[PDB]
RNA sequence: ACUUCCAAUCAGUGAAAUUAACCUUCCCGUGAAGAGGCGGGAAUAAAAAAAUAAGACGAGAAGACCCUAUGGAGCUUUAAUU
RNA sequence: AACAAACUCCUAGCCCAAUACCGGACUAAUCUAUUGAAACAUAGAAGCAAUAAUGUUAAUAUGAGUAACAAGAAGCCUUUCUCCUCGCACACGCUUACAUCAGUAACUAAUAAUAUACUGAUAAUUAACAACCAAUAAACCAAAACAACACUAAAACGUUUAUUAAUUACAUUGUUAACCCAACACAGGAGUGCACCAAGGAAAGAUUAAAAGAAGUAAAAGGAACUCGGCAAACACAAACCCCGCCU
RNA sequence: ACCAAAGCUAGCUCAACAUACUAAACAAAUACAAAAAUACACCAAAAUAAAAUAAAACAUUCACCUAACAUUAAAGUAUAGGAGAUAGAAAUUUUUAUCCUGACGCUAUAGAGAUAGUACCGUAAGGGAAAGAUGAAAGAAUAAAAUAAAAGUAAAAAAAAGCAAAGAUUACCCCUUCUACCUUUUGCAUAAUGGUUUAACCAGAAAAAAUCUAACAAAGAGAACUUUAGCUAGAUACCCCGAAACCAGACGAGCUACCCAUGAGCAGUUUAAAAGAACCAACUCAUCUAUGUGGCAAAAUAGUGAGAAGACUUGUAGGUAGAGGUGAAAAGCCUAACGAGCCUGGUGAUAGCUGGUUGUCCGAGAAAGAAUUUUAGUUCAACCUUAAAAAUACCCCAAAAACCCUAAAUUCCA
């Protein structure tokens, strides 16, 4: 399977 | 994404939307596509003589003011009314039937400033 | 090819999509409605 | 690790007041008053604790059964998957069996 | 085994220990021996005999009923010509 | 934050009694909330470090390093702040005797990557300390010679003791 | 062979995987069966800078191959209830 | 012989190892009831103790001052030179990021200079273009493609007649921008009409010219001998034989 | 010496009483694309809860599970149950008015998520924070006092050799000795897992039978019961994180799959051609190679390629929604993860599986026989621990234990 982790970005207000 | 906060005004939109900001209408649209305006829309400000007035916007500092005594209904009547009544019934020819010479209104769809329907804007 | 980019803008879409109107017309809508007031939700709706 | 550089205000506790005077002292209502009055009604608290003990789950059953047609939507709920939880831990789970 | 009650609060106790045991006063349960009604055309009459006695059991199984019943069922019942009364006490126990 | 440089500039010390040799005059200074970096600033503050305040500046000149701007111009001010305030004549009679770089307070922004990944870029800033001494500066030490390491050797030869022997 | 981007130095800004602590050699042997850390020997002033990748069973992803789970799910039926 | 233990003596004692499980005595820090009052005692309670969960949060280090990032030149200071050419407007979208003045120690530009991207104050987009801007019945088969006349796939786009359409200047709304969607001041994605410059901009922060790496140019004699394969490249850019799918 | 550290408040939590319960604002505008004064209508809709789980599987069953009758007992009784797991009444009994209500609850990683459902993240349903500290006076900032105590640095870079320490020593190294720590294993320095470090949070919970202590005792208990020394009371006990999954209802066709409306593009050359013809631009795709691989980019750049009047590309708007849609079937696409989306709720799902499980000292201390969809686990037996009763316990000479031959030696015994 093309198992894929997507990136999570940090919170903007740090 | 758009914003959700923001004030959804005539600005943000397409070509095809055109809100008004709040003015009130002053017409119809006639025949050939052109704007007609009624005059009898158009708000006519009833502005008054103050050449001879004598009256400031200012008050004297020194001038006392007074308690408050906002004008109620109870008051307005015995000021308007309860005069006129007492001499009637004292001379005897009040009739309880007809008040409408005494400024009582029993409907008022037949006057030009009605009070409940609110027909005058101010 | 390369994504990201899924978002389109649109005032007429997103208003026809998630506007007041469209939320009330329905009552699931009137439902989702009810619970962004609950919640305390500063806007309820686009 | 870091504690405090300044000492505290010492605490002016008193031991004579009204309440440190008159704690308990109808504990024996009933023993020395021909009995009337157990010591239960001496007890100020939640309806479903008057008088009454238990482990967390008979507490919650007792109080489910007693002020549950009162309380809100969610602390119904969340006294319902309490009860649910503590259901099945005790029933399901631990060592001794 | 439910050791607490979603109503009461209370242990409940499994009917199946009821149903085919018997518990003496003194502690001791009885029970009959398991194949007592089966194929007892196959099988020799002194087996058959064996079969039929009643037993008891053991201190495991014993205290594995006690924790399956409940304290109703560990009573001292006083019936109108009770079969076992001579049997609810323990005698001449030295332990 | 902490803030003792600027408070070890205000204590007063007794009247010297007479016979006492005279006590050497010390100013310190600093700048805080630099942008320029703590260890790169560490590099100029050792090089400056022990000379005489008129060298230093000569070198602070010359160097090309964006600090070095910043310190011949907290060097000027303790020059000034010294003749001025201080009771110290003969505005080269100074010497750096302390010279240091810490860090400050940092500001915390986001560098992009790729692959929709990013890191914590952080943004430096540094204080700098300097202390000036009256006086001409200290001679700087020699390399110990041959006739010193001999005699350390036979002193620790002979130092030598008999040990669990007792 | 020569140019450009790279590269190295100078000046400014300045991340990432990774990291038990390291004062982080070589050979033979031993050992959870392939040792920088054990044993027997050799080697051994200390620090930079630039390169090459043999090893750290190197980093990355609680192996996707294999097996187990009285763990799932998709599909097909001549599986069992319907 | 000697040297050689957790063995055994010698001198004192508090007088004999340990994993899973089991038992006991003390005890750190909190709250309460009574003592105490330079911080404790007897009791009763628990959110009652962290060198370890690819533990949570925050800050800090290593990698590392490393990878990476940028502004054509001179000049009288914004005037001339050297180069490359995605420019103007509308629609959709963002909403003041636009303009004037002033400041930039620090915050935004992945660095400075200063400024369309930061800060403060003050101003601004003016309708003729665009949006909202008639119904009810009837006559009406005969395409657009320079449309003369035709093909098939049979094709959006209209006037007139009759009945009613408040009738009377000036209504309302969009008018900035270097901009939108991609976490970013992103080498990506973006409809239409005009021209290929009369409009837009700068590949190089400054040096040196190590290795390795990317792109390009040229190369003696040979011309596929390389390689899975003539992949890539080339002063070539031609002709054939099969397998499988009819073909677009 | 920097970085830093410490306040005690904001406020929260749990109950009692309670008027009897969608607060205040509502001038105008607000369900046209909400906050847009103003035209001949149409309006309304109901149809069981399911499943995750337990029965060590799973099919009948599986308490609570957003529907009132509360309390003391009857009673966990009668009954209902693959009669298994479990579920479980009723008849009949008890309940005297009001104040005496605050806290052996928290103090900014705690207590509500809250300074706030705000910034921010998503198209939407939805998710969701962190951030405060001087003083009587800052109309006392040429401002005054307490800590200068974490990790990280500087003051002050290093000198053969070695789990970094200990024995020591006049003396830092030099000499001698020790294979980091948890976890898992028959066994780990192992090159098997985990950790850069600091600070703050983070993991054993129940009283049936039993043991101890105490009250009273043929009776005990403040009502309902137990009693052939028993009854009453108290103290001793049973963790945390983690799936793929399943069900229900919302939100999604601004990307993409396919349709429906409404528009727009294709310049030049060869051809009686606008021929699903040919060359080749704009434009649409993406054959091959090289860079790039935390990149310009969560799919790009350069070169090179295929189509390019059509089964063509494309703008705007609408529709089809998950037990589904759509599909020139690739089990493709349906908002960057689709053998079937995402969010919320069930939900603290469930894990015989992995990981973790926090003070000191002392006593004793275990390597497996039988069942079992069971051998990755449990329940018994044999061992072992803690208390209590007793009396024989191991070592064990004779004598004794099979018949064709048979060793070491066994069993039972003074
Ligand atoms: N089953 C069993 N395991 C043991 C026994 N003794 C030690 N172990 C196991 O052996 C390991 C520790 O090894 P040890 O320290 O005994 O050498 C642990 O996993 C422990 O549970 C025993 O007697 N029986
Ligand atoms: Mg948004
Ligand atoms: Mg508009
Ligand atoms: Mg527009
Ligand atoms: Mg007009
Ligand atoms: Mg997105
Ligand atoms: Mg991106
Ligand atoms: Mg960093
Ligand atoms: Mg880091
Ligand atoms: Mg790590
Ligand atoms: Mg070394
Ligand atoms: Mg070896
Ligand atoms: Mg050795
Ligand atoms: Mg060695
Ligand atoms: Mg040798
Ligand atoms: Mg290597
Ligand atoms: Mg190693
Ligand atoms: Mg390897
Ligand atoms: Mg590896
Ligand atoms: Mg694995
Ligand atoms: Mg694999
Ligand atoms: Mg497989
Ligand atoms: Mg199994
Ligand atoms: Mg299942
Ligand atoms: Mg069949
Ligand atoms: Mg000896
Ligand atoms: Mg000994
Ligand atoms: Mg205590
Ligand atoms: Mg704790
Ligand atoms: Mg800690
Ligand atoms: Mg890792
Ligand atoms: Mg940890
Ligand atoms: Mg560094
Ligand atoms: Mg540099
Ligand atoms: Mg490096
Ligand atoms: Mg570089
Ligand atoms: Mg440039
Ligand atoms: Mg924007
Ligand atoms: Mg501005
Ligand atoms: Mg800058
Ligand atoms: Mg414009
Ligand atoms: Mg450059
Ligand atoms: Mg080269
Ligand atoms: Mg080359
Ligand atoms: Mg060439
Ligand atoms: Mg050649
Ligand atoms: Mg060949
Ligand atoms: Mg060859
Ligand atoms: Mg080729
Ligand atoms: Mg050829
Ligand atoms: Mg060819
Ligand atoms: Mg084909
Ligand atoms: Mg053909
Ligand atoms: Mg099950
Ligand atoms: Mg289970
Ligand atoms: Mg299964
Ligand atoms: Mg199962
Ligand atoms: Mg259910
Ligand atoms: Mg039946
Ligand atoms: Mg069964
Ligand atoms: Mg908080
Ligand atoms: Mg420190
Ligand atoms: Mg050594
Ligand atoms: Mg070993
Ligand atoms: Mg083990
Ligand atoms: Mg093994
Ligand atoms: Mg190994
Ligand atoms: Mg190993
Ligand atoms: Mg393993
Ligand atoms: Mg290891
Ligand atoms: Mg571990
Ligand atoms: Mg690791
Ligand atoms: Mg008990
Ligand atoms: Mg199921
Ligand atoms: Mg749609
Ligand atoms: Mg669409
Ligand atoms: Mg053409
Ligand atoms: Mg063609
Ligand atoms: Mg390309
Ligand atoms: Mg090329
Ligand atoms: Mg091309
Ligand atoms: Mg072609
Ligand atoms: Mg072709
Ligand atoms: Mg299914
Ligand atoms: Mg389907
Ligand atoms: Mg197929
Ligand atoms: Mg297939
Ligand atoms: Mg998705
Ligand atoms: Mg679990
Ligand atoms: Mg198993
Ligand atoms: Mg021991
Ligand atoms: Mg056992
Ligand atoms: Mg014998
Ligand atoms: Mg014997």
């Amino acid at each position: 399977k093309k198992r894929f982790t997507p990136p999570t970005y940090q919170p903007k207000y740090k | 994404g758009a914003d959700r906060m923001s004030k959804w005004t005539s600005k943000r939109g397409p070509r095809t939307f055109c809100k008004g900001r709040g003015a009130k209408g002053t017409g119809f649209h006639g025949r050939d596509g052109k704007f007609v305006q009624i005059k009898e829309m158009i708000p006519e400000l009833v502005v008054p003589e103050l050449a001879g007035f004598k009256l400031k916007p200012y008050v004297n500092y020194r001038a006392p003011e007074g308690t408050d005594t906002p004008l109620t209904a109870k008051q307005l009547f015995l000021e308007t009314a309860a005069p006129a009544i007492e001499k009637d019934f004292k001379a005897g020819t009040f009739d309880p039937e007809h008040l409408e010479k005494y400024g009582f209104e029993p409907t008022q769809e037949g006057k030009l400033f009605q009070l409940y329907p609110k027909n005058f804007p101010r | 090819k390369a994504r990201g980019n899924e978002y389109q803008p649109s005032n007429i879409k997103r208003k026809h999509k998630h506007g007041w109107v469209r939320r009330l017309r329905t009552p699931t809508g009137v439902q989702v409605i009810l619970r962004r007031m609950h919640k305390g939700r500063k806007s309820l709706s686009h | 690790f870091h504690v405090r550089v300044t000492l505290p205000p010492r605490k002016v506790v008193d031991r004579w007041n009204e309440k440190r005077a008159m704690f308990g002292v109808y504990d024996n209502i009933g023993i020395l008053g021909n009995f009337e009055k157990h010591p239960k009604e001496l007890i100020k608290g939640p309806i479903w604790l008057r008088g009454w003990k238990g482990n967390e789950l008979q507490r919650c059953i007792r109080k489910k059964r007693m002020v549950g047609n009162r309380m809100f939507i969610d602390d119904l709920h969340n006294l319902n998957k309490r009860i649910s939880y503590l259901y099945k831990h005790f029933n399901r789970h631990g060592k001794y069996r | 085994v439910t050791y607490f009650s979603s109503r009461k609060g209370k242990r409940k106790t499994v009917k199946a220990v009821i149903y085919r045991f018997l518990r003496l006063h003194s502690g001791l349960w009885l029970r009959r021996k398991a194949g007592y009604k089966k194929k007892l055309w196959k099988k020799t009459a002194a087996r058959k005999r064996r079969l039929r006695e009643f037993v008891f059991c053991n201190k495991t199984q014993s205290k594995l009923l006690d924790k399956m019943t409940t304290s109703f069922w560990k009573r001292r019942n006083w019936y109108a010509d009770d079969p076992y009364q001579k049997y609810q006490d323990r005698t001449n126990l030295k332990v | 934050i902490s803030r003792k440089w600027e408070k070890k500039n205000k204590i007063v010390y007794p009247p010297q009694l007479p016979g006492e040799p005279r006590r050497p005059a010390e100013i310190y200074h600093c700048r805080r909330q630099i942008k320029y970096s703590k260890d790169k600033m560490w590099y100029l503050a050792k090089l400056i470090r022990g000379m005489s305040i008129d060298q230093a500046l000569a070198q602070l000149e010359f160097s090309d390093k964006k600090g070095a701007q910043i310190i011949k111009e907290v060097l000027l001010e303790a020059q000034d702040m010294a003749v001025r305030d201080h009771n110290v004549e003969f505005r080269s009679n100074l010497y750096v005797a302390e010279s240091t770089s810490g860090r400050g307070q940092y500001l915390k922004r986001i560098r992009y990557h790729g692959r929709g990944r990013f890191g914590i870029m952080e943004k430096v800033f540094c204080h700098y300390f300097v202390k000036l001494v009256e006086g001409p500066p200290p001679p700087r030490e020699a390399p110990k010679t041959a006739v010193a390491h001999a005699r350390e050797y036979i002193q620790e030869l002979r130092n030598r003791t008999i040990t669990h022997a007792l």
